[PDB]
């Protein structure tokens, strides 16, 4: 249609302006390749439009100019997130590098919290959107944001329990559970964090959940009344049985109670797949 | 002689298990020696050692019943100190035991 | 009896899931503005630090 050929045209046209207007030898220039890329924006063409951004944003820098250039990065960056992850990537690493040395700290979170979704949603790999969430929760607690903290803590427990050791994951849950339990309204919840490190304890050996969950319930008295401490002795007596036919049906029954995470579950048959 | 802080470990046999024996180094320690193990300041006790290869150094081993009896976990950190025993008048003359059946 | 009390509950219910689904949705819909509004305000203190200094520098050169 008239659309595609007109803006291509037109971003041509501009492309070629600037290239001539730098030649000469300069803001002008960067307007320009500005508007370039915004006519490439509506003429769908996301790729190329990124390298009009980035070209206008090193052109700005040459003249000291950081805050405007580190935006124009981010918005590269942006756009490359579905045309490109990895220059996207890039783009995103440049600009919380840029804010980390002015400063902000909370664009320069946010920015590696995106950079560890598209890492893990895109690509795949943990190891490295664990390692930028643990940087985007450092720089949080830094500003003293609780609940953003406590977040990728949790975020990062879960899959270092997913993949990784135990031990990061019943630091953490303790760490929340401490954290939350003497909290008014996080009370509720703070149980079922808890009851995770629990689990997780499992994995390992019966003594240690067992010594682990009698800690729980002296710390915590109302863990003593939750069915879910209930649930983990009748789960202990059927192992040390060696009965997973007593295993299956309190896993059942307790579906049938609640449904369950499908995490619970996969931890819970690891469980049973030991029981020998 | 003086103590040395320890990680428990897992006995390796079923044998070694039986004979109530905590497993332990050579490197460590000998067949026959006598210890007193701390897991804190009101829970010390009394061991006889045995070695056997499988120990690795800097660690001992015990069996689920003595962990069971003396509350041993393994990962904890506790102290194991050598003690000797008084024959002259810690000398077993008469020893009661209740028996019970182990699987029902 | 059994009737009109279970058709209450299920009413009240039905009230109950239909409000807060939307409230939810008239949530996140606030969530999105007031996240827009945080980095045009970022942006805007940013630009006005800036030309300050730029004014500061030019009249003290000037001056």
């Amino acid at each position: 249609g008239m659309d595609t050929s007109g803006k291509q045209a037109e971003a041509m046209a501009l492309l070629a302006e600037a290239e001539r207007k730098v030649k000469n030898s300069i803001e002008e220039a960067c307007e320009i390749y500005a508007r370039a890329a915004n006519m490439f924006k509506m003429a769908k063409n996301w790729s190329a439009a990124g390298n009009a951004f980035c070209q206008a944003a090193q052109l700005h820098l040459q003249l000291q100019s950081k805050h405007d250039a580190a935006t124009c990065f981010v918005d590269a960056g942006n756009a490359f997130k579905k045309a490109d992850p990895q220059e996207a990537i890039n783009c995103l690493m440049r600009a919380i590098e840029i804010y980390t040395d002015m400063g902000r700290f909370t664009i320069a979170a946010k920015h590696h919290i995106s950079i560890a979704e598209i890492y893990e949603t895109e690509l795949v790999d943990v190891e490295k959107a664990i390692a930028h969430y643990e940087q985007s929760a450092d720089y949080y607690k830094g500003e003293e944001s609780n609940s953003s903290a406590n977040k990728c803590l949790l975020k990062v427990a879960g899959y270092a329990a997913q993949l990784e050791q135990y031990q990061k994951a019943i630091d953490i849950y303790e760490q929340v559970g401490t954290s939350a339990m003497d909290s008014p309204l996080l009370k509720y919840s703070a149980k079922d964090y808890f009851f995770k490190a629990a689990l997780c304890h499992f994995c390992i050996d019966m003594l240690n959940a067992k010594l682990a969950v009698q800690k729980y319930e002296e710390l915590f008295p109302a863990f003593s009344d939750s069915r879910e401490c209930k649930l983990m002795k009748k789960l202990l007596e059927a192992h040390e049985e060696q009965n997973v036919d007593s295993y299956t049906e309190s896993v059942k029954e307790y579906d049938s109670i609640s449904r369950l995470d499908q995490w619970l579950t996969t931890m819970l048959l690891r469980i049973k797949k030991t029981i020998q | 002689m003086a103590g040395r802080s320890m990680q428990a470990a897992r006995c390796p046999t079923d044998e070694l298990s039986l004979s109530n024996c905590a497993v332990v180094s050579e490197k460590d320690y000998q067949s026959g020696q006598h210890v007193i193990v701390r897991t804190s300041p009101n829970h010390k006790y009394i061991f006889t050692l045995r070695t056997h290869p499988s120990v690795v150094p800097g660690s001992v081993a015990f069996s689920l019943p003595q962990r069971k009896w003396a509350g041993l976990s393994i990962g904890q950190e506790i102290e194991v100190a050598l003690y000797s025993f008084d024959k002259a008048k810690q000398c077993i003359g008469t020893m009661t035991i209740e028996i019970d059946f182990l699987q029902k | 009896t059994r009737h009109s009390e279970i058709i209450k509950l299920e009413n009240s219910i039905r009230e109950l899931h239909d409000m807060f689904m939307d409230m939810a949705m008239l949530v996140e819909s606030q969530g999105e503005m007031i996240d827009r509004i945080e980095y045009n305000v970022e942006h805007a203190v940013d630009y006005v630090e800036r030309a300050v200094s730029d004014t500061k520098k030019a009249v003290k050169y000037q001056s």
